[PDB]
């Protein structure tokens, strides 16, 4: 299955050239750009692994693009993503993710059930791929 | 090819795409409407070019189950039962770009005992759409079956009466003025001096509830003090509207427990609390021996204007469900819109057992109120004493005048106030029940210029407002006269 | 004092004249009138007591003066009340009540103040005349 | 072992002409029918994947057949059931559900004990078939 996290999920795979594109748009805008890797594709799993600090005081979309490839070659198989991060007043917060790779098979997840009081069901989800492998080795 | 493709509904009817609202069945010229209906009489300006009956069928269908576009989904269910009908569509007198839509709502539509839920659907969307230029909702038939889920009035006007023991005169009283500023403790004052000089009740204005200059708890304490020293002083029941309005329903019933607490008889509420609340608050108030008087804070914003809203008529009905004991329904005569004709309507509506259909009142409707108890009408702002001939004759006996600046504004102090209108009040009376044609220009006037010679307060009254009238143009006005 | 319950009491005690339109009234709309009887002014003294049964049958408003005044008669010193009642579904309730007589001397009531919680008080209205002597001696 | 789900699954495995015969009964009586596969088998799975749209305008047997022989083709290794709709005030639901198709081999389940408070079991019921493997392929 395709992991549907990030806001381009629904489209192919973004080539260099796109994900390029997306990361001046948003430096435009004046975001932090910052590159974050998982092998935990589950949806709660709020803390993807850092890639150095976020870019902050850069003004080439290139040098993001640079980051992004030295991500790609040194990080184990998995999932890399893109934020931009906003620190205006009233934001303070990510205003785009996307995700620019994820692993050439995803089996995804099962649902677990457990009874809870009368008919209520107790839900956990569970990757495969986490629940057979330690981080590093998952994909 | 593939399977959704040699799935797809074919019908002319549920075929995927946009069809007209009378072409999905919420339209039906000779639909027989059952006692189980929820009926609504709404009137339509179409936007120009739309259709009357499009426009009519479009209020019907998304009220009820349609969107814009047909959805396979309505065949899961008993989709012709659930549709909405708009089935009668006559033009506007004196009009032929407004049109009054009679629309039937199947029962099970609607939630059990919830006003939250029939105006979910009846006023959720359709006010909004584009395809109608305006839209408002001028009376309703709530059936007997919908109706016997709802406990109607908490008290009602005859139980109301005999906690009071007062019958046979309107029931008087006055908001208490200014109507910010004052401490609790002056608020104390103002009640005891009004009720020791004859009123029944005072009030808490609608905006009094709780603020720097004084603070709830200070007010009600001190309002006890004054109603039992009025009681005291008089061997009558006495009261005031605590008002019990809140941000939260936590804060609405600590209010009203105090209330309760200390022997209050009665507590107000504002209609901008809201539905859920003003139903949890009628409920609470016949659990806990209360009357509940309901400000109709707000109403005028959607209710004043004839072509668009809600009319007050219907907001009777649906409030005289959720059991409040009081409304505010209008005066003719004082500061606020009043046409005689349809305030006597809401005046019905409140009272009686039953409506037959009356055009000139605004009922279009026959509807039985299914045993649930009548509620009190508030005849209220910018009314005086001069004015009772007048007040008698267009409100009727079952009702409750209220005069705050009528009272607090009378030159000899607010004893002098309150004694002048129930002397009014009382002769005005005294003389109906004898015959005398107290409405006449000439008589009524002199009943109490006569009551006036042995009455000082009256005279005064008499003479400081005797010319004062609020003589405007109605905006919410009836379309068949009398 | 003046006790004020009763719906004509801001008034001039009424004439049998007075009374009689009053009876006339309450008749022509089909109302049952029945006189009643107390020396306990409270507020909440919700039973007066009942002079004879109501008058249900009678076409005539000098059958209730008639028995006003054998009432006025037979009674001690007080209050005497007319009421009507209309038996009329939703209604079923008294729709007027005045009071006919009353003693020369009201002495009235005290406010009697009970210390509650904090500064709650617990009020209890009471009467001079029914604290000094029993019922049928109290003016 | 057997899932035994649906309302003959306690009988053989039915033949397409017994399938048949039962569709035909449901259609006769003005019932949609419409087909569906799994492949998690748990009791407290309700919403199993729908083969297209449940087929509302379909008079004919045959056609039913079909789709599911379709479902049947196209679908990976699982369960398919048949369902028919009643979509009468008074029903507004399912009347009728039977599998169709169950896999070669079904391991089944075995429950899952928590400690709760006192004696009390917390359950919870696990597929073997869905924790080994993800959706498409766990027969
Ligand atoms: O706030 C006011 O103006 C009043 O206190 C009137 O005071 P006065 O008696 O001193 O005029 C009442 O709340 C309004 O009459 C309510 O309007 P409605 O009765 O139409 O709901
Ligand atoms: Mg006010």
């Amino acid at each position: 299955m395709r992991l549907t996290q990030g806001c381009f999920s629904f489209l192919p795979d973004l080539t260099d050239a796109q994900i390029e594109k997306q990361v001046a748009y948003a430096m435009a805008k004046g975001w932090a750009m910052n590159v974050e890797w998982t092998d935990d594709p589950h949806p709660r799993n709020n803390y993807w692994e850092l890639w150095g600090l976020p870019l902050f005081d850069i003004k080439d979309p290139a040098t993001v693009m640079f980051e992004l490839n030295e991500a790609r070659k040194s990080c184990a198989a998995g999932y890399i993503r893109i934020n931009a991060f906003d620190a205006s007043y009233g934001v303070e917060s990510c205003v785009m993710s996307f995700i620019t790779n994820r692993p050439t098979n995803e089996p995804g997840f099962y649902l677990d059930r457990t009874d809870g009081p009368g008919r209520q069901i107790v839900y956990s989800i569970k990757s495969y791929s986490v629940q057979a492998n330690p981080e590093g080795s998952r994909y | 090819q593939s399977v959704s493709e040699r799935t797809r509904i074919k019908s002319d009817r549920y075929e995927s795409g946009v069809i007209p609202y009378a072409k999905m069945g919420y339209w039906d010229a000779s639909y027989t409407v059952k006692d189980t209906d929820v009926l609504a009489l709404f009137r339509i300006t179409p936007q120009p070019g739309v259709d009357p009956v499009e426009a009519a069928a479009a209020v019907a269908g998304e009220s009820s189950t349609a969107t814009w576009t047909v959805v396979w989904t309505d065949l899961l269910t008993a989709c012709e039962r659930y549709r909405a009908k708009a089935y009668r569509v006559d033009p506007v007198p004196n009009s032929a770009d407004v049109f009054f839509a009679f629309i039937a709502y199947e029962c099970d539509l609607f939630e059990e005992a919830s006003l939250a839920n029939l105006t979910a659907s009846i006023i959720g969307n359709v006010f909004g759409f584009k395809a109608v230029s305006a839209l408002r909702l001028e009376d309703m038939r709530i059936p007997h079956s919908y109706l016997x889920t709802f406990q109607g009035p908490a008290t009602g006007i005859i139980v109301e009466r005999e906690r009071l023991n007062k019958y046979g005169t309107p029931l008087l009283g006055a908001t208490v003025k200014p109507k910010l500023g004052l401490s609790g403790k002056n608020y104390g004052r103002v009640v005891y001096e009004g009720l020791k000089g004859g009123l029944d009740f005072l009030k808490d204005d609608e905006n009094i509830n709780s603020q720097p200059f004084m603070r709830w708890r200070e007010r009600f304490l001190n309002c006890m003090e004054g109603i039992n020293r009025a009681s005291a002083a008089t061997g009558e029941v006495k009261g005031s509207y605590l008002n019990i309005t809140a941000a939260t329903m936590e804060e609405v019933y600590k209010r009203a427990e105090y209330a309760k607490a200390v022997g209050s008889i009665v507590v107000m509420i504002d209609l901008v609390m809201g539905y859920t609340a003003i139903q949890s608050i009628a409920y609470w108030a016949r659990e806990n021996d209360m009357l509940l008087h309901l400000h109709r804070a707000g109403n005028s914003t959607y209710a004043r204007q004839k072509n668009h809203g809600i009319n007050f008529r219907v907001i009777c009905k649906w409030m005289r469900m959720s059991g409040v004991d009081h409304i505010h329904a209008g005066t003719v005569v004082g500061k606020l819109e009043g046409d005689p004709l349809m305030i006597k309507g809401f005046y019905d509506i409140l009272r009686l057992t039953e409506l037959e259909v009356n055009l000139p009142f605004g009922i279009f409707f026959e509807m039985d109120w299914a045993s649930l108890r009548r509620c009190m009408p508030v005849a209220s702002g910018g009314i005086h004493c001069g004015q009772m001939h007048q007040l008698i004759h267009y409100l009727g006996d079952d009702v409750v005048l209220q005069f705050g600046g009528g009272t607090i504004g009378h030159p000899d102090g607010i004893q002098a106030g309150a004694t002048a209108n129930r002397v009014a009040l009382e002769s005005m009376v005294l003389a109906r029940n004898e015959g005398v044609d107290y409405f006449d220009q000439q008589v009524g006037p002199q009943i109490l210029r006569d009551a006036a010679k042995t009455c000082g307060p009256l005279q005064t009254a008499l003479d400081l407002w005797k010319d004062i009238s609020f003589d405007y143009t109605s905006t919410d006005t009836a379309d068949f006269a009398e």
